[PDB]
């Protein structure tokens, strides 16, 4: 998971 | 003829239109932001959605703020009278009202405004969809334990994420909304009205997803994705004969 | 027993639910701001409107900033577990994300926190309604011929107007979104969803609404609402046997 | 017709  | 209603947009044209997909997953380097592993999951799972329903795909890859403001223009001034409707996907960093391309900053309005009531009247009258996938600043959700018309009229913005909030994208599975949106539309397309469709996106991000990391700022965190609409009309993406 | 499906709210709790209507018509002088001519017009259509929803209306007018935020606090605070949802008119001057009380600004997120998954309790999992007629900003739209959930999931925000723009009110008939909106339910609301409610006051406004005055700049200009969905079921103001 |  990673954020834009 | 019989009595006739007219509550949801024309869909019977003879295409159903182009479906822009912005697919931006490597950035300059002096810009500073990291590469959107994933995004290619969901621009492909994108492709073959919108393909399904018909639409006219046409994908684009790590384009610069110059090559997004051109392609929209260019798009935005093509003959659009015998399509019913217009999507554009963007795939990218951003934050609130803020698009990336590749080397810098695009401002949503400018892209959206090439498609004012006014500005492209082959689409007047006619749903014009922008799905956005970015960031719309840094916030995060910890969550709870359980005879004219308005030239900004007939746009609706699905937003993967509230104002204000990061959005969420999983390396290797695709970012949570547009797995969600692709799913939703793969079941309901030919049953609900795509706000209703949106609704099970919503409720499907909110519920199945929660954020795993070894950095307890980043654990365990939710999102809700944001339906902006001003249509005017229900949208099916199917139609009756 | 049977299959059952859970696609949409549960709405037959014992009460439907609180409708605080905040009324702002007269500001301090100091303000600046205008006297709000047709406001009563729309508090009072929304008060027998949701009055037949089966809503408990809250009457308030001519609030402070102060008296807003207490209000809403106090209201967050109620035991709501016996009530199906929550409803929220705020009637005033505004800005991007601001509404005015009597005596200044207040931002709309203090209000919608209080009501927040995480910070209202007897709310979480329940629509949590926002009904802002208010200007957004000084933009005319010049129309054209033709486990845990996110703590801001299920609010919804009925915008009057779309983002950056002024709404439109007439000082003998009430504000356009506010009719239209009162229209809206009393015809549909045992008929239609109410994103689909909704988007017919979105046709309603785009259509039937445009402004006369003897001032150039403010003379035929049209208005867009928005609809701005965090919900994650349908809702419906009726409910089955 | 007013502004709000
Ligand atoms: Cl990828
Ligand atoms: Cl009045």
């Amino acid at each position: 998971d990673e954020v834009d | 003829s019989g009595i006739s209603l007219d509550n949801s947009y024309k869909m019977d044209y003879p295409e159903m239109g182009l479906c822009i997909i912005i697919n931006n997953k490597n950035f300059h380097k002096s810009t500073g932001m990291t590469s959107r592993s994933g995004t290619d999951v969901d621009a492909a799972n994108l492709r073959e959605t919108f393909r399904n329903l018909k639409y006219e795909v046409r994908n684009k890859n790590d384009l610069t703020r110059e090559e997004i403001v051109e392609l929209m223009r260019d798009v935005s001034k093509e003959d659009h009278s015998k399509r019913s409707s217009f999507v554009c996907v963007l795939l990218s960093h951003g934050e609130e009202g803020i698009i990336f391309g590749t080397n810098g900053p695009v401002d949503l309005k400018k892209i959206t405004n090439f498609f004012r009531g006014d500005r492209c009247r082959s689409l007047t009258g006619k749903p014009k969809l922008f799905i956005i996938q970015a960031c719309r600043g840094t916030e995060l959700d910890c969550g709870i334990e359980t005879h004219k018309i308005p030239v900004e009229a007939d746009f609706l913005y699905a937003y993967s994420t509230a104002p204000g909030y990061y959005s969420w994208r999983n390396s290797k599975d695709g970012s949570w909304f547009i797995q969600s949106l692709c799913a939703m539309l793969k079941q309901y397309a030919d049953k609900l009205e795509f706000m209703h469709i949106l609704t099970r996106v919503n409720r499907k991000v909110a519920t199945e997803f929660e954020s795993f990391s070894f950095d307890a700022t980043f654990h365990a965190k939710k999102q809700i994705p944001c339906i902006f609409s001003m249509l005017t009309k229900e949208l099916y993406f199917y139609h009756l004969h």
